[PDB]
């Protein structure tokens, strides 16, 4: 999931 | 010229990456730092992705898929500009305080890869590549990348991507040379990524036993996403045939 929070973290 | 100010609007700036060059040159220390730049530069190309033009046009499953295939390609993209405009590819410009010679590319255990990078930043010099080429080429290496078994929207991705080469074209337009050298230099670029996901790949495997660290996101889209590219399932779009 890190790349998911970091994309919808902008 | 509305799509050119966008691209140069969203550029990313300079990115460090933390390497301590005070210590002797090893391959645990150069990769973990190559490791870490790629972290830290994948928060950048995650930030100007999202705002390139039409971009949210793309379902927000592939938006994100494309990014997570394309960043290697990317990122080697942007580097070899870097090495063009910074020291004329004399050397790798991974970052101001990593910047790659020759002992560090043997150091790195990369070397043939480290070549072909070299060799991809002597083409923005040998083919005089301009600027707004460089960032519509960049841009157009995101759309460049899907699964065999197609986008969860392959019609939204299809209609960008065509944009995204008419945009190349017109900021060609002796043209039609042009673009055969452009697209030519834009499938290279591929091969290049692929040799370094498979080198990356072989690297996060065995990692515990050489002490090169991956940060969060690299690991998880080393071991996630990336063997989908390794096993066939996602492969590059190509405008000539290979
Ligand atoms: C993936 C990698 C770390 C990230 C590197 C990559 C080489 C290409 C590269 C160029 C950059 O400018 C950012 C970091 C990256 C993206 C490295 C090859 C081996 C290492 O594990």
């Amino acid at each position: 999931g890190a790349f998911q929070n970091l994309f919808q973290s902008v | 010229p509305i799509f050119l100010n966008v691209l140069e609007a969203i550029e990313p700036g300079v990115v460090c990456a933390g390497h301590d060059n005070n210590q002797p040159d090893s391959f645990a220390a150069l990769l973990s730092s190559l490791n870490e730049l790629g972290e830290r530069q994948l928060v950048h190309v995650v930030k100007w992705a999202k705002a390139l033009p039409g971009f949210r046009n793309l379902h927000v499953d592939d938006q994100m898929a494309v990014i997570q295939y394309s960043w290697m390609g990317l990122m080697v993209f942007a580097m070899g500009w870097r090495s063009f405009t910074n020291v004329n590819s004399r050397m790798l410009y991974f970052a101001p305080d990593l910047v790659f010679n020759e002992y560090r590319m043997h150091k790195s255990r990369m070397y043939s890869q480290c070549v072909r990078m070299r060799h991809l930043s002597q083409e923005f010099g040998w083919l005089q590549i301009t600027p707004q080429e460089f960032l519509c080429m960049k841009a157009l290496l995101l759309f460049s990348i899907i699964p065999v078994d197609g986008l969860k929207n392959q019609k939204f991705f299809d209609e960008l991507r065509m944009n995204y080469i008419k945009e190349l074209d017109r900021i060609i337009a002796s043209c039609s040379r042009r673009f055969y050298q452009l697209t030519k230099l834009l499938d290279s670029v591929q091969p290049i990524a692929r040799e370094l996901y498979q080198f990356t790949f072989d690297l996060l495997i065995k990692s515990h036993m050489v002490s090169v660290d991956f940060p969060e996101m690299m690991a998880e889209i080393i071991s996630v996403q990336v063997p989908k590219i390794l096993s066939g399932k996602v492969k590059p779009i190509y405008f000539h045939t290979q």
